[PDB]
């Protein structure tokens, strides 16, 4: 028997494999939830310096 | 196949001090005005060094 097993990964660092494209837009400033980069949330967008 | 070159003389090394080295951020995460705690691989404030 071929045997193959993947091991994943999780940590709190930035993914660098990603499911297949999946990109649509961006958005300037709406009370919109986001799905960025495997890290998903809800809350308005606004631009600031860092 | 392989030459020899090596001398019979030998000295003991030496040791020195050593200040505050081995401070690095935890992760690739950012963080403004607040004091956290870690727990991994860093390198003490005073130390020696050879």
């Amino acid at each position: 028997y071929r045997v193959v097993v993947l091991s994943f990964e999780l940590l709190h660092a930035p993914a660098t494999v990603c499911g297949p494209k999946k990109s649509t837009n961006l958005v300037k400033n709406k009370c919109v939830n986001f799905n960025f980069n495997g890290l998903t949330g809800t809350g308005v967008l606004t631009e600031s310096n860092k | 196949q392989c030459v020899n070159l090596t001398t019979r003389t030998q000295l003991p090394p030496a040791y020195t001090n050593s200040f505050t080295r081995g401070v690095y951020y935890p992760d690739k995460v950012f963080r403004s005005s607040v004091l956290h705690s870690t727990q991994d691989l860093f390198l003490p404030f005073f130390s020696n060094v050879t």
